[PDB]
């Protein structure tokens, strides 16, 4: 209209099961306790900027 | 004889004791073959060529050990 609104769609992307054949260097009970920090910033990050 | 016995329980050693290298090595290196088909089934053609390639190397010290076990049985030139 003369107004705006929110346009929020619940945007899905796949589960790859990116690889059987890609290594884990670093012995994937490691690798998770170092990516679940960047979970922790993501959502932070992702908060904030709604937040704004 | 007895030397010729000598050589007959030589026989038997060193083909028992030489199956077991290989006998261990090929079965180690089966399951990781298998293991690498199993996260990988794509490269599977070139998988089995370099199998076999290796299983014909593995074999064959067996296969010479079975051949010094017949030598000393009858083909034994010292006895």
């Amino acid at each position: 209209e003369g107004k705006l609104t929110v346009e929020r769609d619940m945007i899905k992307t796949e589960t790859p099961a990116f690889s059987p054949i890609l290594e884990f260097e670093q012995d994937p009970a490691q690798i998770l306790d170092a990516l679940l920090p960047l979970y922790l910033n993501s959502q932070i990050l992702r908060a904030l900027q709604e937040s704004l | 004889p007895l030397i010729a016995a000598a050589s007959v329980i030589a026989a038997g050693l060193a083909v028992g004791l030489a199956s077991i290298g290989p006998g261990v090595g090929q079965g180690t290196a089966a399951g990781q073959a298998v293991e690498g088909i199993a996260r990988q089934p794509e490269a599977e053609g070139k998988i089995r060529g370099t199998l076999l390639l290796s299983l014909a190397f593995m074999e064959a010290l067996t296969i010479y050990g079975l051949v010094v076990a017949l030598a000393l049985l009858f083909a034994n030139p010292f006895v």
